[PDB]
């Protein structure tokens, strides 16, 4: 399977040149299929200080098929489901914005970096988080029931990050 | 008078001459200069946060050989 090499050359290009704020290593080591992602949220942002943690699920197909991305973090976000799974164009299974063979694991995290600035309000996974988001948008950040959710929740990351060992750079 | 980059998702880096004090809405009238395609659906990413348009480059403290990174949203 040319999976496996495509996805062992992807982790050390992912580690040799990081997308800033992402951290990529493996679930398990032996299995490049499934991917952990440690998130770190910038300064000059709600989410600032912040340590989320994700899992990319790759198929045997890939790159021909779409992975997976799975927040384990609770995340408020008009693009997440309940279950901490992303709904990104890019993940949907079949322009720029649509999964083909020529679009990388670099491609998904930048976009979801977009995502995570500029939620797509036009298909919200969280509804109410949409709703909610649209609200604090329109009232020009007046209205902090959104940004409130979100730092509450980028306070609680710190007993994560205590747990896991990782200093918040 | 500065130089900055602007990688993109195919991977090919977009050096462009700018000012520190250039407008992010005019940094991608030069993008649209050299690719093609309408600055309504770009995207500058740096230091994780979109750049927004109507503000400056030295509003996010963008420095000489910088790399910004480009990605597409169609809305
Ligand atoms: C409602 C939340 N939005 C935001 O925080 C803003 C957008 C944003 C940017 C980056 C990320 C992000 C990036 C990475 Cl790489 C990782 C993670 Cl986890 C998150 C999340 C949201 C918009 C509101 N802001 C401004 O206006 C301030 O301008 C000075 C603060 C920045």
């Amino acid at each position: 399977p040319s999976s496996q090499k495509a996805l062992l050359l992807e982790l050390k290009g992912l580690q040799e040149e990081p997308v800033e704020g992402f951290r990529v290593t493996l679930v398990d080591e032996g299995d490049l299929y499934n991917w952990e992602v440690a998130i770190f949220g910038p300064p000059n942002t709600y989410y600032e200080g912040g340590y989320f943690k994700a899992r990319l699920k790759f198929p045997i197909d890939y790159p021909y098929s779409p992975p997976a991305f799975r927040f384990l973090t609770k995340m408020w976000h008009p693009n997440i489901y309940e279950t901490g799974d992303v709904c990104i164009s890019i993940l949907h299974p079949p322009p720029s914005e649509r999964w083909n063979p020529t679009q990388n694991v670099r491609t998904i995290l930048l976009s979801v970096i977009s995502l995570l600035n500029e939620p797509n309000t036009f298909s919200p996974a969280n509804v109410d988080a949409s709703v909610m988001y649209r609200k604090w948008k329109e009232s020009k950040g007046k209205d902090r029931e959104y940004t409130d959710i979100i730092r509450k929740q980028v306070l609680g990351t710190k007993v994560d990050a205590e747990r896991d060992g990782v200093k918040v750079p | 008078g500065m130089q900055i980059f602007v990688k993109t998702l195919t991977g090919k880096t977009i050096t462009l001459e700018v000012e520190p004090s250039d407008t992010i809405e005019n940094v991608k009238a030069k993008i649209q200069d050299k690719e093609g395609i309408p600055p309504d659906q770009q995207r500058l990413i740096f230091a994780g946060k979109q750049l927004e348009d109507g503000r400056t480059l030295s509003d996010y403290n963008i420095q000489k050989e910088s790399t910004l990174h480009l990605v597409l949203r169609l809305r």
